[PDB]
């Protein structure tokens, strides 16, 4: 189910051996799934991009779910939203101030 | 009689694959490889005698797609969906 | 910075002329017969 | 202030059902325009030609235009 | 150096030889069938004769001369056989 | 024969398999490519009169 | 007869091609049901811009994705086998009437008494009457009564053509050595156009058929008057 | 499919002529025929 | 040095580059020979006078597309480049015999011209009916030629055939089985199995009129007990098995573009899919008859091939719903060939529809050899699997050539065919509706309008045409090389480069033991 | 050995862009022609 | 030479983050950001985010999946060659093709108008339906 879906998808990013590559094979993997992903999902994301340094993967990921919020644009709001504390305590912020949003 | 048998009449490359599959050996591809191991200790060895080499993984039971992809003289890579492991080793001589 | 952010607009607007009026040539200005329906406005007239 | 919890998986899944009943919608809408247009239309003009239809006397009002081969 | 198990065929004028050949032999069959004559059927039946003869004798110095018929070509060659039968 | 054929024929020289007899595979070899070129251009020749009238 | 911008086929005359065409048009609004279901799924299709590429299973759509072809197949079919039932049914054999494809043209035959054996060509364009149809006008039309089943009984003499009248709707191959029944019934008069159809020729566009829908006491008055 | 730019980069010019050789070489062939048909379909 | 690489070949690439040469040559003599016949049916009348030339151009149009690039590319050619390349062979298992294919079948293009030169001419059209192509009304040699080249053709295709299975079985690595492998192999085995249990047939066929003709026998005369319906249920006994040839190769390589630039990892419902296509060779031996709904058979005969018809277009909505199933939720980049692959998935299902529609038997019976079959063939075949055919030869160019295609040419090609086979074609449905029957030269006139809206339509083929040519000179022209290209994981041909060397896969495939 | 590379292995030569249109043009406008000379032919017979 | 050995990029958001990097090559002060990228995060600025964002990847969605006016600019040509198209027409119509059949002339068509009227051809929905035989015009 989705509960269990979502606790194997977060051990996978918390566990400590993670690197870029397996990271971005699970990340990929997650976008060929027909869900936009969970808010934790993306906060356990985030922490694995703070433990080996990866702004731009992090923004990247941050403008997949931006891009997978589809038709309508009140997905982004709530994923940003719950991902306030977290942008702020890893300091890092999402294009849509730091100027990829626009061409 | 005055039929000949095969180790005095064929020859060449019936030879090397006759005297290989007499010691159990097979430098030529004729049956699947064996030695199956994704794990990190132990990965997939592949014999060559070049830096390069193609590998074609079935890498989920009874899967559709074979996944292709491009084996150097180096360190383990890995299948990019699965994860099985892989080696290259050179003395297919 | 590309080919299509105004060639594209000239290509456009100067087929478009070009086309429409090629083919307002073909349509009348030859006069081939397209042998139309001669339901509405075309009359017949007596024979043996 | 704060926003509720919109829809995270299965969005395309009931996006692609309402799409598939609308085609459905629209090909039964389709198929009963061009009934109403055309189909029923031929059953008609044939029941109110054959109802009062005299082929005998159709055959006369063309022969006295003097055409036919074997009616002179 | 080759490390499958399979043969490489060197390249041959035998698919020329053979093809112009079918193609006098197919002009010979018509030529006389509408207008008589006997000397282009001649050279249409001795060049295919000739043509799988010594095609044949290529076919037969890779096989037994060389060796290269691994069993999996083998097998390949049965297959070929019972498709053709 | 067949060993002493056999090696008679990998010499390893690199030219074909239908040049391992030499002199005469040769003999062969030129005068089917002159009798099929001969042939081909004398059913090209039939046909453009074929297709001449008379 | 066929008339300029013709959009769909030739009204119906005999009474198995009425039949014949609703279950044309049936079979044409069935295809404007999957057409339409085509264009939109191809449209709302290419006009989403979501993604998924994840392994979705494929054995869960054999049994609904295969009864749907099957049942809108079967209906299509069973007024198939009902008009091949009404393609073979019992005759009542009122008239018959042979033709054979003479070589790029036409002969008909009435041998029941009084044997006839006419020829029919066709009447070439310098020498059209005035007022005539270019490449349908024969100088001896086929004449045949009113609301009769009459046997069409094909044959050729040197090459297969097709006796072929689209406006009662019917084709059917005069093959050599070969004689083939096919029955007409009519119920409107006057003139019926239509040509052979299959490649005999270099005057294969140049022969057609044109049938007479008179009443039969003139069709008798006819027959008694040419001999 | 990424792809490195054009080695040869066809000028505006020489892009028509490419296009203009083509039409030419295939449109003259074909009215050739056409235009003697008149002569051709008489019988001398 | 020419003479040993180009004539004398024995690999699959460049014997695949000589099919796809000679396959443009016959496509461009071919669209030549419809347009004689469209420039003679633009107006009434008679543009070349007599009639039996436009028979003789008719059938040459028949003969040398359905014979002479349609195999040559889309079994062909596009066959020996990819299979080696996604399976994994170094080469042919039997080469000689590609050789044989390929070199055999420019005598057989050079004797249907000289069919043509024949002063006879062949004009039967595109099937061989006697007593038309008999003794008296064909008394010349043109029939023979016409014979003789199809002999050509067909044992070309019997050795291409032996080739194809023997390496899409023998070639093939052993721990992976015949369904780990995608459409490529699935669909060139099928339609070689069709090729060797349907060609021997057309062989059979063309040989005992052969010796009705010429050392007279009576197999096909009725004054001597012959039938001509032998001919007719054996040749449809061919001909369907071939038409199903004709379209299948086209479903493996449309199924492979579409899950390429719909960025599908994997093709939906691929056991279903190779379920559809072993369907569909197995059931489309026994649907011949369905042009035999008017000839004179048995009513019972007629509902069982209808019926088949029925059960044979089953699993063809099976193979359209598995495309649009593969289509379904993906990044779909705008590629021109997955236009070409939108365009061949609408335009091949409304022609297979009127097909069904013909293939109600009364259906059949007004509109047997008529314009309306013209609609539906060329909807399905003339366009259908050309578009397949340019889909797979603007998809694959970098591999064939080491160089890409213009997109913006491509795309605005895809639209000049849309826009031009849409306004040719549609009309000859509109003529069919009225009721024309085939192998006309000159028409009544109430057909004007759509005759020539049809020629007009012609001619923007024509102007098409030329923008392949033009095309693919610039492409040569600018002979820029790619950088990367996308899926190359699942894309075996894509892994040795633009183009593929000379020798490729020494080392053979890698395989999992599992 | 045989040499290989993009458009080299390929039976016409690519070494000039202009060779190569004119090869293309004159090959292809064979080609093109070749039927249009066939229907020509049989038109002087008949 | 050949490149198909390392793992090429591919910016698209199917695979949205490709394997390899865009620019490898880094230079001194490129490399002196990154050491500081690995360090603390809050002391990074917008210019070096951006300009590390686009020296390790090309692209971003945001500004790479836009509609451009390709499909103008190739329906523009497509009617553009239908124009040309449309010229061929005109050099064929004044060349190529001959006189009219006299079969087409207004006295004749009204010729035949009234013979298949007077006969009522397809006379259920096809011509001789529009036409009145009570006030002889059409309806
Ligand atoms: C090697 C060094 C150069 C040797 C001389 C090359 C020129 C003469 C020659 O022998 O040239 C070689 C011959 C080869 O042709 C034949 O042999 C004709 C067989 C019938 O060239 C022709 O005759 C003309 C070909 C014209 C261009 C055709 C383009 C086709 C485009 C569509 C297919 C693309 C496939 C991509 C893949
Ligand atoms: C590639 C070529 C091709 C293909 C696929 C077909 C496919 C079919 N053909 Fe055709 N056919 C020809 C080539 C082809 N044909 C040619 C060249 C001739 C001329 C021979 C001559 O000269 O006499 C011919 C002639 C021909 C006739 C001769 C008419 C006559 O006697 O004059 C008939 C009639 O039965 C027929 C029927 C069919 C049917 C029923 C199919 C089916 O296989 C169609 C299947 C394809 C589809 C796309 C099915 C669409 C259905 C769906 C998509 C499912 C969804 C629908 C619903 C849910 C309702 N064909
Ligand atoms: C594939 C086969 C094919 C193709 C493409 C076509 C294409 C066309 N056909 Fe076809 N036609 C037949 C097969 C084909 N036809 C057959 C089998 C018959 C029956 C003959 C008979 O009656 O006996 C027939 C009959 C036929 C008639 C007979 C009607 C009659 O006489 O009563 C007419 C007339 O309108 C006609 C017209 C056309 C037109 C206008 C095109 C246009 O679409 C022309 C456009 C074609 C192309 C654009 C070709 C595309 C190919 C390439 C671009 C080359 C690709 C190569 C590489 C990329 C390497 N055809
Ligand atoms: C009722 C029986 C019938 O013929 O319905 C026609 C159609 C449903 O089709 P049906 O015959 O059931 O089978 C499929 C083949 N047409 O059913 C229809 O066309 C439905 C007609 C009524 C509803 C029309 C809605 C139009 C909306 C705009
Ligand atoms: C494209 C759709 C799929 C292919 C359909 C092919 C069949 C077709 O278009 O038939 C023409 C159809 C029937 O014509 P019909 O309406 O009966 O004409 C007499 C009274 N108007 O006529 C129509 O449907 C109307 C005219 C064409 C509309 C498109
Ligand atoms: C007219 C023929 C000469 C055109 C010369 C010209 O303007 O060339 C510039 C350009 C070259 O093409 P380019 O923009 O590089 O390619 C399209 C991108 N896919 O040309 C074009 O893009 C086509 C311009 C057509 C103008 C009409
Ligand atoms: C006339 C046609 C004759 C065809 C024929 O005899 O082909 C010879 C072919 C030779 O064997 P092949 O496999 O091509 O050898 C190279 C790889 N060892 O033989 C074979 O490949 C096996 C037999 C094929 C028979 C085909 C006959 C047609
Ligand atoms: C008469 C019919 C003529 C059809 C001509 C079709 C030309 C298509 C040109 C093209 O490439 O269109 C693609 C374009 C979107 O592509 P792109 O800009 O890359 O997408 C990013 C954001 N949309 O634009 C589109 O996707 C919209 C147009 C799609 C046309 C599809 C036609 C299918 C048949
Ligand atoms: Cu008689 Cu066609
Ligand atoms: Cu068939
Ligand atoms: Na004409």
């Amino acid at each position: 189910t989705d509960e269990e879906f979502d606790a194997r998808w977060v051990t996978y990013f918390n566990k400590p051996d993670i690197d870029a590559w397996e990271l971005r094979k699970g990340m990929n993997t997650l976008v060929g799934y027909d869900l936009v992903p969970e808010p934790k999902i993306i906060d356990a994301a985030l922490r694995a991009c703070r433990r080996l340094n990866d702004f731009a993967s992090a923004v990247r990921i941050l403008e997949v779910v931006k891009d997978k919020a589809g038709p309508h644009k009140e997905i982004y709001p709530y994923v940003i939203q719950e991902l306030r504390p977290t942008l702020n305590e890893l300091g890092i912020s999402t294009p849509e101030e730091l100027g990829l949003d626009k061409v | 009689g005055g039929v000949p048998t095969d180790e005095e009449q064929a020859t060449g490359l019936e030879r090397e694959i006759m005297i290989a599959a007499q010691k159990g050996l097979d430098p030529y591809n004729m049956l699947p490889p064996k030695a199956a191991s994704g794990t990190k200790e132990d990965p997939n060895l592949v014999p060559s005698i070049s830096n390069k080499r193609i590998v074609g993984c079935i890498c989920e039971e009874d899967n559709c797609t074979v996944i292709w992809f491009w084996l150097h003289k180096g360190e383990s890579q890995r299948c990019p969906n699965c994860g099985t492991h892989y080696k290259l080793v050179p003395h297919q001589m | 910075p590309s080919f299509h952010d105004k060639y594209g607009n000239a290509i456009l607007a100067g087929g478009a002329i070009f086309c429409v009026s090629t083919w307002t040539y073909t349509a009348t200005q030859i006069g081939i017969e397209w042998n139309m329906s001669p339901v509405g406005r075309v009359t017949p007239k007596e024979w043996r | 202030a704060l926003l509720p919890k919109p829809q995270m998986r299965g969005l395309l899944a009931k996006r692609l059902r309402v799409h598939i009943a609308g085609a459905f919608i629209v090909a039964l809408g389709v198929a009963a325009a061009y009934k109403f247009g055309v189909a029923e239309p031929r059953k008609k003009a044939y029941a109110e030609f054959y109802r009062n239809y005299d082929s005998m006397k159709d055959f006369e009002e063309m022969r006295k235009a003097g055409i036919f081969q074997s009616a002179k | 150096h080759q490390t499958h198990a399979y043969h490489m065929v060197n390249p041959s004028p035998w698919p020329l030889t053979g093809a112009f050949s079918a193609l006098l032999l197919t002009s010979g069959l018509v030529m006389w069938f509408h207008y008589n004559s006997i000397t282009l059927l001649t050279l249409g039946l001795l060049t295919n004769i000739l043509t799988m003869y010594q095609w044949w004798r290529d076919v037969i110095r890779e096989g037994t001369y060389q060796g290269h018929h691994t069993p999996i070509v083998q097998k390949g060659l049965r297959y070929g056989m019972i498709l053709f039968i | 024969k067949v060993p002493e054929l056999q090696k008679f024929f990998q010499k390893a020289d690199g030219v074909p398999i239908h040049l391992k007899r030499g002199l005469p595979d040769q003999m062969l070899y030129r005068t089917t490519m002159a009798l099929t070129l001969g042939g081909t251009i004398y059913c090209l020749i039939a046909l453009y009169m074929a297709s001449q009238p008379r | 007869m066929a008339y300029p911008f013709q959009l769909g086929l030739q009204d119906a005359t005999s009474p198995i091609m009425e039949e014949l065409m609703n279950f044309h048009d049936h079979t044409l609004m069935i295809v404007f049901l999957i057409s339409s279901l085509v264009l939109y799924i191809i449209s709302l299709m290419l006009t989403t811009k979501l993604t998924h590429t994840s392994t979705m299973d494929a054995q869960e759509v054999e049994t609904i994705w295969t009864i749907l072809p099957a049942v809108i197949l079967i209906m299509i079919a069973l007024p198939s086998l009902r008009i091949l039932y009404m393609m073979d049914e019992i005759n009542n054999p009122v008239l018959t009437v042979k033709t054979m494809g003479h070589q790029w043209y036409w002969s008909y035959e009435y041998t029941d008494y009084e044997d006839l054996c006419f020829d029919s060509y066709m009447i070439p364009t310098n020498d059209l009457k005035p007022g005539e149809l270019r490449l349908l006008e024969v100088d001896n039309r086929v004449v045949l009564p009113m609301e009769l089943p009459i046997r069409m009984l094909i044959s050729s003499e040197d090459v297969l053509h097709s006796w072929a009248v689209p406006s009662l709707g019917l084709k059917t191959d005069a093959i050599p050595g070969r004689l083939n029944q096919a029955t007409v019934t009519s119920n409107r008069p006057g003139l019926f156009y239509g040509q052979c159809s299959e490649i005999c020729g270099s005057n294969h566009s140049f022969m057609p058929i044109v049938l007479e829908m008179v009443p039969l006491k003139y069709f008798e008055n006819w027959s008694a008057s040419m001999i | 499919v990424h792809s490195k730019p054009a080695r040869e980069q066809l000028g505006v010019l020489d892009i028509t002529i490419g296009l203009t050789s083509c039409f030419v070489c295939c449109l003259l062939p074909a009215g050739w025929v056409l235009s003697h048909l008149e002569s051709y379909k008489k019988r001398e | 040095m020419f003479i040993n690489r180009w004539l004398f070949s024995t690999n699959h690439k460049d014997i695949g580059t000589l099919y796809l040469l000679f396959g443009a040559w016959a496509g461009m003599v071919g669209t030549a020979l419809s347009i004689l016949i469209r420039a003679e049916l633009g107006q009434p009348g008679a543009l070349l006078g007599d009639d039996q030339i436009y028979n003789v151009i008719v059938t040459a149009h028949a003969f040398v597309m359905i014979f002479f690039m349609v195999m040559p590319m889309m079994i062909g050619g596009f066959g020996n480049w990819l299979v080696p390349l996604m399976i994994g062979a170094p080469d042919m298992a039997f080469p000689r015999m590609n050789n044989m294919s390929f070199w055999l079948l420019p005598p057989s293009f050079l004797l249907l011209l000289a069919s043509s030169m024949v002063e006879a001419g062949a004009g039967t059209g595109w099937t061989v009916y006697p007593p038309l192509a008999g003794n008296l009304a064909h008394a010349g040699a043109s029939v023979d030629l016409t014979i003789f080249s199809l002999h050509l053709a067909g044992v070309s295709s019997i050795l291409g055939a032996i080739n194809f299975i023997t390496t899409i079985i023998n070639m093939k690595p052993p721990a992976m089985t015949q369904y780990q492998t995608p459409l490529f192999v699935w669909s060139v085995l099928i339609t070689a199995v069709l090729l060797l249990l349907s060609l021997p047939v057309l062989a059979a066929g063309i040989t005992m009129l052969l010796t009705d003709r010429n050392l007279n026998t009576t197999f096909f005369d009725p004054a001597g007990g012959g039938d001509p319906i032998l001919y007719q249920h054996l040749f449809w006994f061919f001909g369907h098995p071939e038409v199903y040839i004709l379209i299948l190769p086209g479903f493996g390589i449309i199924s492979h573009v579409v899950t390429y630039y719909s960025g599908k990892k994997e093709p939906f419902g691929y056991m279903g899919m190779v379920w559809a296509m072993m369907s569909i060779g197995f059931l489309g031996f026994i649907v011949w008859a369905h042009h035999m709904f008017t000839v004179g058979l048995d009513v019972d005969t007629r509902a069982y091939f209808t019926s088949a018809t029925m059960i044979i277009a089953i699993p063809t909505g099976v193979k359209v719903f598995s495309w649009l199933a593969t289509l379904h939720g993906g990044n779909i980049k705008w590629s021109p060939a997955m236009l070409w692959a939108l365009g061949f998935i609408f335009l091949f299902t409304v022609g297979g529809l009127t097909g069904i529609v013909l293939s109600n038997s009364s259906l059949d019976i007004v509109l047997h050899d008529t314009y309306y079959v013209v609609a539906h063939f060329h909807y399905v075949l003339s366009m259908g699997a050309v578009f397949a055919i340019m889909a797979g030869f603007v998809h694959w160019f970098p591999l064939f050539s080491g160089f890409t295609l213009d997109d913006t040419w491509a795309k605005a090609h895809f639209a000049i065919m849309f826009v031009g086979v849409n306004m040719t074609f549609f009309p000859q449905h509109f003529l069919g509706l009225s009721g024309m029957p085939r192998r006309y030269s000159d028409y009544p006139d109430a057909y004007t309008t759509w005759n020539t809206v049809s020629s007009m339509g012609s001619f923007i083929s024509l102007t098409a045409v030329l923008i392949m040519i033009f095309m693919i000179w610039e492409a040569f022209a600018s002979k820029r090389e790619v950088m990367s290209v996308s899926y190359a994981s699942t894309n075996l041909e894509w892994l040795h480069g633009c183009p593929p060397p000379y020798h490729t896969f020494e080392e053979p495939t890698y395989v999992k033991v599992k | 050995h045989y040499e290989e590379g993009p458009g080299k292995n390929l039976p016409f030569s690519v070494e000039n862009k202009w060779r190569l249109l004119a090869m293309m043009t004159v090959y292809f406008g064979s080609g093109f022609a070749a039927p249009f000379f066939i229907v020509r032919h049989q038109l002087l017979k008949k | 030479s050949e490149d198909y050995a390392f793992p090429t990029y591919a910016d698209r958001r199917d695979y949205p983050l490709p394997d390899v990097a865009h620019v490898t090559m880094l230079s001194a002060s490129q490399k002196a950001l990154k050491e500081k990228e690995k360090a603390d995060w809050s002391s990074l600025s917008r210019d070096e985010k951006v300009q590390l964002y686009r020296i390790q990847f090309n692209e971003s969605f945001a500004e790479m999946n836009r509609g451009t006016n390709e499909w103008k600019t190739v329906v523009g040509m497509a009617m553009f060659f239908i124009g040309f198209t449309a010229l061929v027409l005109i050099w064929e119509k004044s060349y190529v093709y001959g006189p009219i059949p006299h079969t087409f002339d207004r006295d004749w068509v009204a010729m035949q108008t009234k013979r298949m009227l007077d006969m009522k051809a397809n006379p259920i929905q096809g011509f001789s339906a529009k036409w009145d035989y009570d006030k002889n015009e059409w309806k």
